[PDB]
């Protein structure tokens, strides 16, 4: 049968559903826009930028290699690029 | 069903089948149990993960001497 | 008679939203040069 | 009628994604798993573990995506968010990997919960819970393979990394070094996905070919009536015609349907066996008689012998920079080549 | 003798192949 | 080829020894009826 | 070849030239045969999980059916009412035609891309 | 001292034998190559 | 830092304005459940 | 009739039988120990532990009875190299007989509850029907399995009454019988701490004895009781097999990982050993050691037991086996029976070389030898025309010291390179392949079988719990759903709450 | 209740993932990833 | 003695404690108002 | 001892056919 919830075909059909929803799907995607435009993202997650992947003469990865010193590894890769 | 002098004795330990204590009895004091024994599983669990570590307990062979 | 907000309502919000925001934040990416 | 009955009736309630108990074991830890997933492959290098781009926003595409697995030196650390190797930095966490072991523990007690969730809503329904018994063959491969097999080896950076490309170099990495192709349990395995297959499109079909008249139209979908109580193809017409195809034919649908259980479930959990040995690199990787013959014979070849060269350019050609932590530095003169190639 | 071992086993598979056709339980209805 | 000497009994008893199971059953199932 | 490690030849072999596992046809394969052992558990674990009782316990339920009985062996709806409160309702079949074409189509179809 | 009630019969059909006996055929099948190694 | 309300601000305005065009039919939800 | 997979039903209302069975059982599992000893004992060699101890020779059994204290033949050997001990009743022969004699014994206990099953004893004294009081069972056994967890800890591993257990330094290598003390600190939990493992069976047999009195005393609760049917002894089955595959889970990691109650002269090295060169490290360290106080490398490195050696060489890895490669390591590489010595490798300009040590992961790995830097400069060369780095290019010349070639140096290059193709394995032994006819290829150790059948196990066990745990809650459709379950139960909205049909709408 | 006719609210959520697929497969042959 | 793992254990032993008494405080109130008829 | 080796299946078939033979014969008689 039914559990009493309103049907979605009767919501997504609705004025009132789009009403609220052209204003909050486009206000998501622009956010979700601004995260990568702004370059926050990069930041948050420690994702290398095109341009710090190496130090500018070098090809070795900075390969984090010591288990408890592990943080202080990639902070001195980071340095090696300031 | 046969009788017998071992079975005279035990008797009484075979006797209460289906005795319950009622409504929920000792079951909040057994769930205390229970979350201090995780909780102690999670600390031998993460001394020998090297995750926690604590002074004077060097998780290593080298612990024989 | 209906209720607007039900668990299928936080059900559903808790994976459209960060999709959408999800979805911006990629298409963004797609102009990004090296 | 305490607060734990009254919080019963709530979980049970019939609403249209049911809840019940299981549900809170069920429901964050399956978001978890798959959130943390979407957002390593959205946003996470594997730069620092792997040396490898692996997100969408370093400009990889859904094959070559992935959220890798943690670099060798961290062991089985548990890579807690709080524990002594990111120290509660978000950032160095997920350059550390500590977003694989999130998605591994996370995903692994959502399997728990949906388990469960089976076994909850069975109970509540008033069904046999077969379902439930079925579904330990998944968990029994996600154990084996994402927690059973690295834990055997040297760190979690061997466990399969969660994404399409990286699963594929998964699997290529277990013919050069395991020689998995020759495991008579992952054989079983294969025969029990192949015997499922087979058995599924094999059974809807005969059913589809077999059905009654019960209606008039041209589509014979509409002709089915869910609470009617005959049967709505013939199995006396179904077991004719594959007694006369193929010599021998179902007669009891109850077997049957046991059968279609039986055979992809117990595949599975024997291709798990095979992964357990796989963690202690107990290969089926030689056969000790053809070896002997072949050192002492250099005319005598096998497809077996022809397939170990290849294991052989696998791994020599692939190791350095798939174990980038080992700094192996083969020259080009110990590389191992065919003619010209 | 693995020689002889593996034609066995293979022969013993096509010989029950023959028992299993030619001499089922012959499926009766209701 | 140089085998393992023991692949034969182990090969035999694994064949003989469910299969003859199996027929202790089913011999004994066919005389009750 | 038409042989145990010989179809293991021709898989490396294939891969080396082909890069047949990066190839949208084979990943179809996979989900086909996939899916296919997935959904034979599934349908076999749910027909089986509502056989009706016509049996004691000391009998395989198997004997709960004879060849040729015109009523089915087993509840669908307590099946799909099972199922749909699973995943959700309308995730489930409850039209038998339609779920044994799905079975029907989903490895057939996946095969032919793989092939 | 009656005998004991709890005992019952035990059934493979025909079918089963077929079964099982294919099952162990195609395992020593498989195996063996192992075994003898 | 300043990207982050640059980046929270959508979400916010999404937020508010789906709370004001909401609010009176949310009022009736949770009343008739006393 | 019932189906071959049921057979064993007919014992679940019948608690004479399902003793006499599980004597039945208890009787078999105890002969096999026996009957594995009296192979052992038979098959194993004891004149040399140091290169040829029991897990290089396939010994399953023999290192838990070493483990316990049972160290000594009747024939005069101990397992230590003591030679002219006398052990006493309790020997590897007394214990194997020991078993034989119980399952002996079992058996006839089995026989006699299979013929007498319907004792009164298993009769509810109300109703007549056989039943078992689980819950105080519970009580008793658990409060037994703590007095002896308790006196296992406070008195064979104490040797306050027993023989301790077997302790080793941390290179295994002076290894015996000790008395072992409590350790009541934090490092208690150390796994790799025997102090340790004598409080954890001293604190948990006490724990035991506790709880095990509270479970006789007090009744389990009514809501617990008809949540967990423990009316029904497959409940108990189910979470038995839960509990059975956890403690096998335990032992499978702690023998793969080491700790105190796996040590490495009863069941061989751990692969962890040779990822972290654990074993070369302490080599290295003596000779430095050695050298500081002025040996010369013939000296320091002569200083080197042979024992230590041993330990850091690819053929003791447990990781290096393979799943059909059967019996002892020694049918593999051979019977050691030597030390070679230590292979230092040198190029024509004197500079020192080393190869490098192949890695678990590879069935095969090629030569390459550098320098301390890591700088490449030799190796075999697979083609040959563009060759840099040959062993003929580079002069690479290798002298051993210590060991059977002490001070001897070799300059042909394919003896050379043919030492080079075993340093990859670690240090160079001589070992004997005639006397077991070795094939020469790497076996697994039993700490390897002995973790590869656990955690298989396990991995089945946790179908064990799911099947009899599904059985027992599932009891009532065991045998099919109820054929007057009507559509409104199972169809959405009817009930409030799904399965409750006092909750109608 | 039903003011948007359905069908149109399928047709313009066709093409929005139309786009935004589109728009993903543009950028594998621009900027990062195009191997240029 | 108190070394920075074990801080981080009752910090991590925390926040789960927060996390699964916020649900369950959730839970409850939810079940309370909105309870079924019988 | 250098013993034949097909001295061991040529043993234990000796026991196992004829004693499978039997019991069979055995189990059927008391079945019915
Ligand atoms: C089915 C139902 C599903 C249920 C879902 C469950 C979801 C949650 C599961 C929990 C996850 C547990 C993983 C624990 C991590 C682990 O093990 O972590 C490993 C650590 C041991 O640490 C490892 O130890 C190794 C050996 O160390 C030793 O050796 C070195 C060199 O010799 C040095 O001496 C060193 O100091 C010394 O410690 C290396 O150091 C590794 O780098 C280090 O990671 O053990 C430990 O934490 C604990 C080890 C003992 C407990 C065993 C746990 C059982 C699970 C293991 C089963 C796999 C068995 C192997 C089979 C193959
Ligand atoms: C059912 C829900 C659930 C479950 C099972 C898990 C399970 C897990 N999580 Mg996840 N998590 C969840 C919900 C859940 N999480 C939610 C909702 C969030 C968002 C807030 C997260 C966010 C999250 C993060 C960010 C991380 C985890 C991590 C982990 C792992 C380690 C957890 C741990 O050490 O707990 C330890 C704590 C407990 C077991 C709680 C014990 C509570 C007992 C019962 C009471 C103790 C008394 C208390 C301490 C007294 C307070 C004293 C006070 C008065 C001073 C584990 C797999 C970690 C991980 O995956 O690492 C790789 C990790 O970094 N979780
Ligand atoms: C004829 C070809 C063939 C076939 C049919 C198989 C069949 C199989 N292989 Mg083999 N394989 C082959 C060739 C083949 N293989 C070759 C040539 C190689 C090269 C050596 C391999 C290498 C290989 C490896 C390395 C492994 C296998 C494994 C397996 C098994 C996978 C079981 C499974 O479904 O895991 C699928 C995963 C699960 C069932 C885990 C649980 C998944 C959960 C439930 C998913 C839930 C998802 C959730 C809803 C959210 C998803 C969202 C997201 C999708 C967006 C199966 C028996 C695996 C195995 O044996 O493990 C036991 C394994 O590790 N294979
Ligand atoms: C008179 C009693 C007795 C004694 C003194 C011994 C002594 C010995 N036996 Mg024998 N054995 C016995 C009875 C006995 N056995 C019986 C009755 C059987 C048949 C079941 C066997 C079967 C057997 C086998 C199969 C083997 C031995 C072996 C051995 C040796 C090693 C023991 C060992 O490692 O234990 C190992 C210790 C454990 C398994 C303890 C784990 C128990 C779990 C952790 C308890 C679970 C917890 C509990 C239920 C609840 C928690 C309580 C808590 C609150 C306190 C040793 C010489 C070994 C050997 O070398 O044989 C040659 C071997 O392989 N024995
Ligand atoms: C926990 C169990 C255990 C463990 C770890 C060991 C470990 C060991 N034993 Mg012992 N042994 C055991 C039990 C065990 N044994 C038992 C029960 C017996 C009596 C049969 C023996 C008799 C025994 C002898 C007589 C000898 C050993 C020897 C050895 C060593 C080599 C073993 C080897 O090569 O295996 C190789 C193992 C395999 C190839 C097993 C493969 C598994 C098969 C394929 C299972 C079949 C799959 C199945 C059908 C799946 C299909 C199901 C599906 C269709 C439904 C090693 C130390 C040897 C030694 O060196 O002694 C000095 C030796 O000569 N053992
Ligand atoms: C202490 C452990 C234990 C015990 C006491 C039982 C007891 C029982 N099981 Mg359970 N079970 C267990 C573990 C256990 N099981 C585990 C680990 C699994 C997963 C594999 C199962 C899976 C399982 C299923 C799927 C079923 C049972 C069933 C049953 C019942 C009938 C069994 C029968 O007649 O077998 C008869 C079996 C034979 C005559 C021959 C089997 C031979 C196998 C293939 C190999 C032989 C093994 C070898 C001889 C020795 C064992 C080695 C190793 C385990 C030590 C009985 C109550 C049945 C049931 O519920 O009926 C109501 C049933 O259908 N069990
Ligand atoms: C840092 C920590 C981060 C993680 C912490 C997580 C904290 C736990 C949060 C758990 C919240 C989930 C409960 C959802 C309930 C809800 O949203 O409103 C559901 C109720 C709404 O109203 C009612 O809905 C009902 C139907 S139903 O119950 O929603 O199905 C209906 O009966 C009624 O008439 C109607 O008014
Ligand atoms: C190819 C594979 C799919 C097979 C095809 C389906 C066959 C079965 C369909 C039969 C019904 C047919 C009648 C048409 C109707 C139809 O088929 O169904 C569409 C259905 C429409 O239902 P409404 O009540 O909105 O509409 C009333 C209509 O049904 C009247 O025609 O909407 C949904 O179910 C989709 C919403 C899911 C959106 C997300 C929900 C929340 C996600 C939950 C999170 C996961 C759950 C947790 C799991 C752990
Ligand atoms: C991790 C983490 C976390 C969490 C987070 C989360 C939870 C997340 C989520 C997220 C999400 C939730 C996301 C989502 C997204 C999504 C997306 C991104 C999607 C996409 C899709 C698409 C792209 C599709 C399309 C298509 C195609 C292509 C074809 C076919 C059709 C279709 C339509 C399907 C936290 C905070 C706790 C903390 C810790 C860390
Ligand atoms: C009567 C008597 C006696 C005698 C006794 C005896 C003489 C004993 C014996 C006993 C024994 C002598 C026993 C043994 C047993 C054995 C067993 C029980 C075994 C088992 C096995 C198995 C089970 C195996 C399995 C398997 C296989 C085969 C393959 C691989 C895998 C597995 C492991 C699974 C006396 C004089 C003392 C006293 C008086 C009375
Ligand atoms: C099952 C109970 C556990 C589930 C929740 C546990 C995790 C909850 C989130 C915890 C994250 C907050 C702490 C992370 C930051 C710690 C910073 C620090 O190291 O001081
Ligand atoms: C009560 C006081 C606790 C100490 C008792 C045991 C003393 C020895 C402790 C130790 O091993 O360091
Ligand atoms: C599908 C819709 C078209 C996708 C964009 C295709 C154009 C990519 C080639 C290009 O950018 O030059
Ligand atoms: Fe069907």
């Amino acid at each position: 049968g039914t559990t009493g919830e309103r049907p979605f075909s009767d919501i997504i059909t609705s004025v009132r559903y789009w009403v609220i929803h052209s204003i909050t799907i486009p206000a998501l995607f622009i956010a979700g826009w601004l995260f990568v435009s702004t370059g926050l993202a990069y930041d948050v997650f420690g994702t290398p930028r095109p341009d710090s992947y190496y130090a500018q003469e070098q090809r070795s990865i900075p390969l984090v290699t010591d288990r408890f010193e592990a943080k202080q590894q990639v902070e001195t890769f980071l340095e090696q690029l300031k | 069903a046969r009788r017998t002098w071992l079975g005279d004795i035990l008797r009484p330990l075979n006797s209460e089948y289906g005795k319950v204590a009622p409504g929920w009895g000792t079951t909040p004091l057994m769930a205390v149990f229970m979350g201090l024994f995780l909780v102690f599983l999670l600390i031998i669990l993460e001394i020998y993960n090297s995750t926690l570590i604590l002074d004077g307990v060097n998780v290593s062979w080298k612990a024989l001497g | 008679s209906y209720p607007i907000f039900t668990v299928r309502w936080v059900a559903v919000h808790t994976l459209a939203v960060p999709t959408i925001f999800f979805l911006g934040a990629i298409a963004a990416m797609q102009f990004i040069q090296r | 009628r305490g607060w734990f009955d009254i919080l019963d009736d709530w979980l049970k309630r019939d609403r249209f994604v049911f809840v019940g108990w299981s549900g809170i074991l069920l429901f964050p830890c399956a978001y978890l798993a798959l959130g943390g997933w979407l957002t390593g492959t959205t946003f996470v290098t594997s730069w620092y573990t792997h040396g490898l781009a692996s997100s969408y926003l370093e400009g990889c595409n859904f094959l070559t995506v992935a959220v890798s697995t943690p670099a060798n030196s961290m062991g089985h650390s548990l890579l807690l968010l709080w524990g002594p190797e990111a120290q509660g930095d978000f950032t160095r966490w997920c350059q550390l990997g500590g977003l694989w072991t999130f998605i591994a523990l996370h995903g692994a007690f959502g399997l728990i919960g949906f388990m469960l969730r089976q076994f909850e809503i069975a109970r509540l329904v008033g069904v046999r819970p077969y379902n439930a018994i079925a579904f330990s063959a998944p968990i029994a491969v996600f154990v084996s393979v994402f927690l059973i097999y690295p834990l055997g080896q040297s760190s979690w950076f061997f466990a399969p990394s969660f994404g399409v490309a990286a699963i594929f170099r998964f699997l290529l990495f277990f013919q050069g070094f395991h020689n998995w192709t020759l495991n008579p349990f992952h054989m079983m395995g294969v025969a029990g996905v192949l015997g499922g297959a087979l058995l599924c499109a094999i059974h809807g079909a005969t059913v589809e070919n077999t059905l009654f008249q019960d209606g008039e139209g041209a589509s014979t979908f509409r002709a089915f009536n869910p609470t009617q109580a005959e049967e709505t193809y013939s199995m006396v017409t179904a077991n004719r015609f594959w007694s006369q195809i193929f010599g021998i034919a179902f007669s009891n649908k109850r077997w049957l349907h046991f059968f279609m259980l039986f055979v992809p479930v117990t595949g599975l959990w024997m291709s798990a066996i095979g992964v357990v040995g796989l963690a202690l690199n107990l290969r089926s990787y030689d056969f000790i008689s053809q070896e002997i013959r072949a050192a002492e014979d250099p005319e005598f070849e096998t497809f077996y012998t022809k397939n170990l060269l290849l294991n052989e350019g696998i791994r020599a050609w692939m190791a350095p920079q798939d174990q980038p932590h080992e700094n192996f530095v083969f020259p080009e003169e110990v590389l191992p080549r065919g003619n010209a190639l | 003798m693995e020689t002889i071992t593996y034609v066995f086993i293979f022969a013993c598979i096509i010989a029950l192949f023959f028992f299993a056709i030619f001499f089922r339980e012959p499926p009766r209805i209701t | 080829m140089e085998v393992n000497q023991l692949g034969l009994i182990a090969t035999a008893l694994f064949v003989l020894v469910p299969s003859v199971f199996l027929i202790i059953l089913y011999v004994q199932t066919e005389s009750q009826q | 070849p038409l042989g145990i490690s010989g179809t293991f030849n021709f898989m490396i072999v294939f891969q080396a030239e082909h890069n047949i596992l990066m190839h949208p046809f084979h990943q179809l394969g996979v989900a086909g045969v996939f899916g296919g052992a997935l959904f034979c558990a599934m349908h076999g674990s749910l027909v089986t999980s509502s056989l009706i009782r016509e049996t004691t316990e000391t009998e395989s339920a198997n004997y709960g059916y004879k060849f040729g009985q015109e009523e089915e062996t087993y509840n669908i709806v307590a099946a799909h009412g099972y199922f749909g409160r699973l995943i959700f309702q309308y995730a489930s079949f409850n039209n038998s035609r339609s779920l044994h074409f799905f079975l029907a189509a989903w490895p057939v179809v996946g095969v032919w891309f793989t092939a | 001292m009656e005998p004991n009630p709890n005992r019952q019969p035990v059934e493979l059909n025909r079918t089963s034998l077929y079964l099982g006996l294919l099952l162990i055929l195609v395992l020593a099948l498989l195996f063996s190559s192992y075994f003898f190694n | 830092d300043w990207r982050v309300l640059v980046v929270l601000l959508p979400v916010l305005l999404a937020a508010g304005w789906a709370v004001r065009n909401i609010l009176p039919y949310a009022v009736k939800q949770v009343q008739k459940l006393l | 009739g019932l189906p071959w997979y049921r057979v064993h039903t007919v014992l679940i209302n019948d608690p004479g039988r399902l003793i006499a069975a599980h004597l039945m059982h208890t009787a078999l599992v105890a002969g096999w120990a026996g009957s594995m000893a009296l192979y052992e004992l038979a098959t194993f060699d004891p004149s040399d532990p140091v290169l040829n101890p029991m897990w290089r020779q396939g010994m399953f059994v023999l290192p838990f009875m070493a483990r316990l204290g049972v160290t000594g033949s009747w024939s005069g050997w101990s397992i230590t190299g003591e030679t002219g001990i006398d052990p006493g009743f309790w020997s590897f022969e007394g214990v194997a007989l020991a078993h034989i004699v119980l399952s002996g014994l079992l058996f006839l206990a089995a026989c006699w509850h299979w013929v007498y099953w319907d004792l009164e004893l298993f009769r509810d004294p109300r109703t007549g029907e056989p039943a078992l009081d689980l819950p105080k069972m519970f009580g008793i056994h658990l409060f037994l399995a703590g007095l002896l967890c308790f006196g296992f800890g406070a008195f064979h591993l104490t040797g306050l009454f027993g023989p301790g257990m077997w302790v080793s330094d941390p290179y295994g290598l002076t290894g015996s019988v000790q008395p072992v003390a409590p350790e009541w600190g934090p490092d208690g939990f150390n796994p790799y701490n025997p102090g340790g493992v004598v409080a954890h069976h001293i604190a948990a047999g006490i724990v035991g004895i506790i709880a095990g009195l509270f479970h006789i005393l007090v009744r389990p609760p009514q809501r617990l009781y008809k949540a967990l049917r423990m009316g029904n002894i497959e409940t108990v089955l189910s979470s038995s097999i839960a509990a059975v595959f956890f403690a096998a889970f335990v032992v499978a990691g702690t023998m793969w990982y080491g700790s105190a109650t796996t040590p490495i002269e009863l069941f061989g090295p751990t692969r962890y050993q040779w990822d972290s060169s654990y074993f070369q490290q302490e080599i290295n360290r003596r000779v430095q050691a050695s050298l500081a106080s002025g040996a010369t490398l013939e000296e320091a490195w002569s200083a080197i037991p042979e024992k230590l050696a041993f330990y850091d060489y690819i053929g003791n890895n447990p990781a290096k086996g393979g799943l059909f490669r059967t019996g002892p390591m020694n049918k593999g590489d051979g019977i050691a029976q030597a030390w070679k010595g230590h292979a230092v490798f040198r190029n024509k300009e004197g500079e020192e070389l080393f190869v490098r040590r192949m890695p678990a992961f590879f069935e095969s790995f090629p030569v390459i030898l550098t320098d301390k830097n890591g700088v490449v400069k030799a190796d075999i060369p697979f083609r040959r025309a563009e060759s840099k780095y040959s062993f003929e290019q580079q002069g690479v010349t290798v002298s051993f010291y210590g060991g059977e070639l002490n001070g001897q140096t070799f300059t042909d290059p394919p003896t050379v390179k043919s030492y080079a193709r075993k340093a990859i394995f670690g240090e160079i032994f001589e070992f004997d392949t005639e006397t077991l006819n070795s094939d020469g290829i790497f076996r697994t150790s039993p700490r390897g079988w002995f973790t590869f059948a656990h955690a298989v196990f396990a991995l089945l066990f946790f179908f064990g719990h799911i099947w009899h745990g599904a059985r027992t809650l599932f009891r009532d459709v065991f045998s099919g759903i109820d054929p007057e379950l009507s559509p409104e139960q199972v169809e959405w909205g009817f009930y409030q709450k799904v399965g409750d049909v006092t909750t109608r709408r | 209740g039903g003011r948007i006719p359905l069908w149109i609210v399928a047709t313009v959520a066709g093409m929005g993932v139309i786009v935004i697929v589109g728009l993903f497969f543009y950028g594998a042959y621009a900027g990062l990833g195009s191997s240029l | 003695t108190i070394t920075p793992s074990l801080k981080g254990f009752f910090i991590g032993l925390l926040s789960g404690a927060v996390v699964l008494g916020l649900t369950f405080a959730v839970l409850i109130a939810i079940s309370q108002i909105d309870k079924v008829q019988r």
